[PDB]
């Protein structure tokens, strides 16, 4: 059985690439269609894109220096390649599956030694059982694979059996890690482990070798193969060529051929799953999660484009010369430098715009909690004013009853006055009757006073209730703008956010180890070492 | 004017050249996440006018909490819109949006696509999706506004961790305790303590590999601790009203008994306060007695508090009275606790002024400074407090072992249940006693027994003498267990039973009324029996007595003076059950020998002439050493339990042998 | 664009400053006079270096910029020099006489004789020639710290200062020091600032007793004094009735003196976190003080001849973080003692990293689980503090003579255990008894299992009553009978025996009541078993390999079947746990090869505080020490290796 897991780039190693082909292309074009050969030249073209492929922090001609390995966390290690994530996932998946009692063992291969230092710098802390079955460890942990005078004169020690109920056993999965030359050189270091999966951070490991027939011959079941393959690259063609069913310069030669014309290659698949993926790969079952892709189909390439940034506007010389070792080092040093420059001055001036949509959304939103504050002040006046109607009301009613009283009393005396004049004999009835008149003129003037008050009031009333009507329409109206306004901002502030990730990506990039020339190139602990249970959390035993 | 006075002149030579301090705390700053956008989530005013009283999760709790910083020079950021240049005394931490792995790892993936569905329903479909879900209320921008929160504290404790701050506040909102990992709840829409804690132990499995989660908010913390039930790696402390069904959320797993679940056992704790109204001193104590010792033993690499300020002083939904010196002295402790590292995310608060002057305090410890002075420290907690502590301790003891050889509680192994089994080693006490009781007075007067049918109680309850229905003349004595005096050693908590003296002060009634050819009726209820953890003795002593008031007594042929004789608290039973019923035809009088205990106060429920009858009809011996109309005729015995027993023994049967003349 | 709030700066007081440190080279010169060669091979009680060391373990991490190691000025950025001054006559006199003074003038100019008759007479002091003014400059050191931290021109002090002074009385000297330091700087504020300064605290942790301090302020209510040390009346210096825990003020200042008394030497950590928790802290709370001064002394860390206890640099971290925490921040630290300068140069580096900021480290062992004498001392002191204040009140169950005419009414209840014991073992087991006939004694007294006359193998198992255990309920005072359990011991063996098809026969025998010891009770065990030997053991007709196993007492009677009988024919085990009862030996009379046999052929477990090792016998045959107590817990400890022990005497 053997595997194969979709790997794409990242936009650092994408850019990567741009500055290698602007400064591979045109020696390579002349060919197609002590200095150096243009053979020499061709390797280290094939070389550089695969390590720029592989963890970009290799492309320096250096080793880490064995001490930042385990002095860095996973976020910014695996911020760099895309290959290194996916692992990382896998390695996770596998370590938190769901478990009796299973001490299933796995093996990981490299290429050379910088990557297997970098994955052993990777997988140092987590919860597993490892050995490196090459040279020069680091931090070698001596987990040993399986193949009480109390008186004088007496004898009893019954110490022995009682350890045996004090040691904690572990019951963490082996994982074995190892490099394909020394696979090769020697032979049986499989088939002593007895392993169940292999991966294989190289793509191209001839399947068919003596130490892997050994192991296949003595297992007992099949073990699964997984190869990390690189999306597009000049490996996947060669691999695709042994997927279906001298001379290694003309492949050489077609093979970036076609990575150069395939650079821009437009689809790339994704959605991975990984538990059923793990659980197939351990159970020993086709896989169909594992994505069929295979291949991608076949003057306009030479020149080299970089990723276009909102008001950048910068070009590429394109090297249209010959060259030497170290101008090659120099040359390629100070292109990423000047990128370095660019990249830098360009996150910091997005700065400007976010302030002033930061500065906006805040006073909107004050703008908004104010106006829901005098909605409920102009409500809770308006129902104050509710009962001192009511009672207006009352007061009008009270003045009405009086008044047909007054007027009653109005008409009686009157008829009384009508009676009395005709034929006079003239009493003092008309001269009490016209001061009762007088008096309901003077309560009609008072009651005439207070139904005008009430019309007031009620006037008031109807004011306030048409402003506390308009209010709410006004907040509704703004909280529409609000979200409107809400989708660019969010936007705007996800992108700045990618920005600053790629700005520190190639910072810490050429801030470590750094091409060749120290041009431009602890407290506060950045590099992982607020030292509590850190040492003591190795194993040190 | 000295003579010591070095008169040497020459040169000194260079012994220790200069370094770099080798400190690790404060050369650094402190961590505040902080962003604009988190002010999105708001309601949906739908009723009516409803803006007089607005909801109490607000936006503006945030700023408030903010504004008061920038009022006390902490933060030079004069718009109150989040900067960068903050200061000389924190650094801003960026917050990011969290991804679908993160919120994955505890959450389901229904969950996930129902959030991201409602992002953009209609109205009324949010209105209906607020109206149906337990106190949560969703709106057309809650997408982004729910995903900030855990991405700010994932940032905030990955600061901590990898050592570019000291500590760090994450003034956070919508809250995230009460999130359970498959549906919403509680104002919480994503749990961010429990995805911070699980995204720290799985992607830094070298520094950090126990965690420890105090909740010193007033309610329950629900889906942070489902989340860790479990498991073994994170400790959860929690502090919390209870109140069995009232509170919020009211539901049994927040007892203070849930102690863990499968190899996660013993890696949980709450910590229930009875009744609300707590304060400074509650607190104190049980951080003094509980909380540290446990931290101190459980080793964590890392310290969250998923604080909350609603327990403040003036508050309206906690109703407690802590300062906020108290809030200062718990940051304190909890600094002391870890080697420092300390990460407080925000969860509750729901009167601005309270929680910005408890943030303030909070704020200032964690820059440095040591807290203020409390109030008042003589307070004396209260004592259900005292007893609910105890309680727990003992638990906590039968796990861990701070708790045990310095509480008394090495005597015995309480992984074994109290049973009467071959299954324990351990028996109860009670069984025994009464036991022997019943073999005693069965081999010498024939003591029967009388059985309360259909309850949950020991059989031999009640003895009495046989033909209990044809006895003219019963006596009912009400006792209590016997006191013992010893030396109770204070190491194991075992006694030593050489130098026991116990004496039985119940029997010597039972062997007077037989002379005199009456009718014994004994009852024993015992006190609290350490085995339900939620028996009464008031409440079920009264149980007893209206059940033999209503089924029995109430039908003898041949019944006439009844007289009643208490012991102990349990004669509050006998005066329920006179205020309850119409007891006074046939029952003359009633004898207490309340010792030290208070007195009982008598209500009636039924007359208001029992008051009188009771007043005159009762006799209730009280300590010498006590000093304290209706309570019926108090009588302040010459020597004092036992000594006024023995001594007004010939007062007590000569009352009563007058009074049935 | 709208400024809501200006910008301005911070408002606080403690840390934007530095903290104090006072030191001087002039106080290196009060030395002693060379008198035998045995003071080459001594700690030197208190001798000048230590002063210097704790400079330069400062200097070598940073906290200080001095590299030539003198008194410079600028001490760099984290610390602050308060310079020295030679106190004045006034200061001094405050506390002691105006003879003493005169004294110490005297010593000034005495000639060399004279000199050593002073050192020879005094109660454990040294002159010198230079002991005047090297004796001045410690007060005025201290009085110009405390002065600094209580005018705010510092946030908390520390002064490394030499001779020490919490020995000297007002009267005379004696200890090794000549004037009393932290009672006159004391002294000197509490009459200077009668503003800020009304109230002071003194804490004392230094291994010997501080009677002159506590003799200074015995009447007075201003001062609260606290000391932890070993008190062992009769030997350990100064050896009064004054460091007694009794000793609770007198006068107007009743109350106001707090002595914590450590009865046996050898503590470490968990002892003195558990009287700082229990004891030092709500005290320090509700005296609500002003000002906390520490009268320090590191000849109690780990790796010290004189103090011989365990406490670890990081416990000084976590006292000095609480201690900090008690006051609004002012501290003052002065430094009186240390033996072995290794040790003391730790101690003082951690106490100066967390008067820095710093949080304290993590202890070495978290579980400790103090000696027993400590809890037993720290509720004795709380009962007398209770007395006086509150704290101590109503949370302890303190709140502020039985019969000897009623012991004739009393309820057995010795029998009633046995009896309900009886009753489910039958049930169960279906246990018969097994009646001891020509002796008064309880019928149930030995139950066997039934047809025991066919069994080979016998497990007999003796016993005495078993264990209480009683809650006592919190709110008030006694005891709760209600609530009490009965832990069975002898029930597991039992099981362990009946699962294996083994005979069994089991002995009960009581506790005489108050007895110190249960002689009666080894009387009767003894004539119960040689009876039980004697009268059906030889006739059992089908008989091979039987074992005995002894609970807690009554294994004298084991012990005596032994000696005045011989057995070793058919019996092949002896096991016994002790707990913590005195050893049973064994007496032979019938040949000494069985003295020989009982020492191989045996198993005894005893509890960690055992009278013993502080190597018994081969007359007790092979007695083991556990690593815990009581009688439940080595039972559960070490049941698997007793029973792999029987089950391999077998074959
Ligand atoms: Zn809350
Ligand atoms: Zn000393």
């Amino acid at each position: 059985k053997v595997y194969y897991l979709p790997v794409t780039l990242t936009q650092f190693q994408k850019d990567l690439s741009e500055i290698l082909i602007s400064l591979h292309a045109k020696s390579f074009k002349a060919s197609i269609i002590p200095t150096l050969s243009q053979r020499q030249l061709t390797y280290i073209f094939d070389s550089n894109i695969r390590a720029i492929a592989n963890h970009p922090s290799l492309l320096v001609d250096h080793y880490m220096p064995r001490q930042l390995l385990r002095m860095e966390p996973t976020e910014s290690s695996i911020a760099g390649s895309h290959k290194f994530q996916v692992l990382n996932q896998l390695i996770n998946s596998i370590c938190f599956r769901d478990r009796p009692n299973e001490v299933i063992k796995c093996a990981i291969i490299a290429h050379s030694i910088k990557e297997l230092d970098l994955l052993e710098g990777l997988i140092l802390g987590k919860k597993f059982r490892t050995k490196r079955l090459s040279g020069t460890s680091l931090y070698n942990e001596k987990h040993k694979f399986p193949n009480y005078t109390g008186y004088s004169k007496d004898d009893y020690d019954y110490s022995v059996k009682r350890n045996l109920k004090k040691r904690k056993i572990n019951t963490d999965d082996w994982l074995f890690l190892a490099t394909t030359k020394h696979l090769k050189h020697d032979q049986y270091l499989l088939a002593n482990y007895d392993i169940d999966m292999i991966i294989s951070f190289d793509p191209m490991l001839e399947v068919e070798l003596p130490a892997l027939q050994v192991l296949r011959n003595n297992a007992n079941k099949d073990i699964p193969i997984i190869k990390l393959l690189v999306q597009n690259s000049p490996d996947h063609y060669l691999l695709d060529s042994e997927i279906k069913n001298s001379q290694e310069y003309e492949e050489i030669k077609s093979s970036l051929l076609y990575f150069l014309q395939a650079r821009n290659a437009p689809v790339n698949n994704c959605e991975i799953d990984y538990i059923k993926l793990v659980k197939c790969c351990l159970e020993g079952k086709d896989c169909n999660n594992i994505l069929p892709v295979l291949d991608l189909i076949t003057s306009g390439f030479w020149q080299p484009q970089l990723t276009k940034l909102q008001y950048s506007s910068t070009e590429l010389p394109l090297w249209d010369g010959p060259l030497d070792i170290k101008t090659y080092q120099t040359e390629l040093m100070h292109r990423a430098v000047i990128r370095l420059r660019d990249i830098q001055d360009e996150y910091a001036k997005g700065t400007v715009p976010l302030y002033e949509k930061r500065l906006n959304e805040t006073q909107r939103q004050n703008q908004l909690d104010e106006i829901k504050n005098s909605v409920g002040l102009t409500f809770k006046k308006k129902q104050e004013v509710e009962k001192s109607i009511n009672d207006s009301e009352k007061r009008l009613k009270h003045a009405m009853t009086e008044s047909t009283k007054l007027q009653n009393k109005i008409n009686h005396l009157l008829k009384n006055r009508q009676e009395l004049e005709n034929f006079n004999k003239l009493p003092s009835n008309t001269i009490s009757s016209e001061n009762h008149l007088e008096e309901g003129s003077a309560l009609a003037d008072k009651l005439k006073e207070y139904i005008d008050k009430n019309a007031t009031l009620f006037n008031k009333l109807k004011e306030l209730q048409q402003a506390n009507a308009e209010k709410s329409k006004l907040n509704d109206e703004l909280r529409s703008k609000y979200q409107i306004e809400s989708s660019k901002a969010a936007e705007s502030a996800q992108t700045l956010k990618i920005l600053q990730e790629s700005m520190k990506s190639l910072e810490n990039e050429v801030n470590g180890p750094l091409t060749k020339f120290s041009t431009e190139s602890q407290n506060d602990f950045q590099s992982l070492k607020a030292r509590n249970k850190f040492l003591k959390n190795y194993i040190t035993l | 004017e000295n003579s010591l006075s070095t008169t040497s002149k020459s040169k000194r030579q260079v012994i220790v050249p200069v370094c770099m301090p080798k400190i690790h705390y404060s050369p650094l700053k402190t961590g505040l996440c902080y962003d604009v956008r988190m002010r999105y989530h708001a309601k949906i005013f739908t009723s009516y006018f409803e803006y007089i009283d607005p909801h109490p999760e607000d936006p503006r709790r945030i700023y408030r909490i903010y504004k008061i910083l920038a009022e006390n020079g902490l933060i030079n950021d004069p718009t109150l819109s989040g900067v960068d240049d903050l200061g000389d005394l924190m650094l801003k931490i960026p917050v990011r949006a969290a991804t679908s792995e993160e919120i994955l790892e505890v959450h389901t993936k229904e969950h996930l696509e129902f959030i991201e569905s409602t992002e953009k329903m209609s109205r009324e479909e949010l209105l209906k999706e607020t109206e149906k879900g337990d106190s949560v209320y969703f709106n057309n921008d809650s997408y982004a506004s729910a995903r900030l929160p855990c991405g700010g504290a994932i940032e905030a404790c990955k600061a901590v961790v990898e050592g570019r701050v000291k500590n760090s506040l994450a003034v956070v909102r919508p809250p995230g305790h009460h999130a359970e990992p498959q549906a919403a709840g509680g104002f919480c829409l994503f749990s961010n303590v429990a995805v911070a804690a699980k995204n720290i132990l799985k992607n830094y499995p070298e520094s950090v590999r126990r965690i420890m989660i105090l909740d010193w908010d007033i309610h329950h913390g629900n889906g942070t601790q489902k989340s860790f039930y479990q498991d073994d790696q994170v400790l959860y402390v929690s502090l919390h009203r209870f109140e069995m069904g009232k509170y919020y959320p009211g539901t049994i797993q927040g007892q203070y008994d849930q102690t863990g679940e499968g190899k996660g056992e013993g890696f949980n704790c709450n910590i229930t306060w009875p009744v609300g109204g707590v304060g400074d001193a509650e607190y104190m104590w049980a951080f003094e007695q509980v909380v540290m010792p446990m931290g101190r033993e459980f080793k964590p690499d890392l310290v969250i508090i998923s604080s909350g300020f609603d327990a403040a002083d003036g508050d309206t939904i906690g109703q407690c009275h802590v300062t906020p010196s108290c809030y200062g002295h718990m940051t304190h402790m909890l600094k002391s606790l870890a080697r420092g590292n300390l990460c407080v995310v925000l969860e509750g608060g729901y009167n601005l002024d309270a929680i910005a002057r408890s943030a303030l305090s909070v704020a200032k410890v964690l820059i440095g400074e040591p807290p203020d002075e409390l109030p008042d420290p003589l307070s004396d907690p209260k004592p259900e407090v005292i007893e609910m502590i105890d309680k727990v301790i003992r638990l906590q003891s039968k796990y861990w072992n701070c708790f045990r050889r310095r509480h008394a509680n090495s005597g015995c192994n309480f992984n074994e249940p109290i049973n009467d089994s071959i299954i324990s080693k351990n028996f109860p006490l009670q069984k025994a006693i009464r036991q022997q009781q019943q073999h005693y007075l069965s081999d010498e007067f024939n003591f029967v027994t009388l059985p309360l049918v259909s309850m949950d109680l020991p059989d031999n309850t009640v003895l009495c003498t046989p033909n209990i229905s044809e006895s003219n003349t019963i006596i009912i004595v009400v006792h209590d267990t016997s006191d013992i005096w010893a030396k109770r050693n204070v190491i194991s908590g075992t006694i030593d039973l050489s130098s026991s003296v116990i004496i039985d002060n119940s029997l010597d009634f039972i062997k007077w009324g037989l002379d005199r050819k009456y009718g014994i009726i004994d009852v024993n209820i015992p006190l609290t029996l350490f085995e339900p953890d939620n028996y009464s003795g008031m409440i079920t002593s009264q149980e007893v007595l209206i059940y033999l008031w209503d089924n029995y007594i109430k039908y003898f042929p041949s019944v006439a003076k009844i007289a009643f004789i208490g012991i102990g608290d349990s004669y509050s039973g006998i005066v329920h059950l006179l205020g309850h019923r119409d007891t006074r035809a046939v029952t003359k009088t009633v004898i207490n020998f309340l010792g030290d205990k208070q007195l009982k106060p008598l209500v009636p429920l039924v007359d208001e002439t029992l008051s009188e009858w009771y007043f005159k009809n009762s006799l209730i011996f009280s300590n010498n050493s006590h000093q304290c109309k209706k309570f019926g005729r108090v009588l302040r015995c010459d020597t004092d339990l036992n000594n006024i027993i023995e001594e007004r023994f010939e007062e007590a049967t000569d009352f009563i042998l007058d009074s049935f003349e």
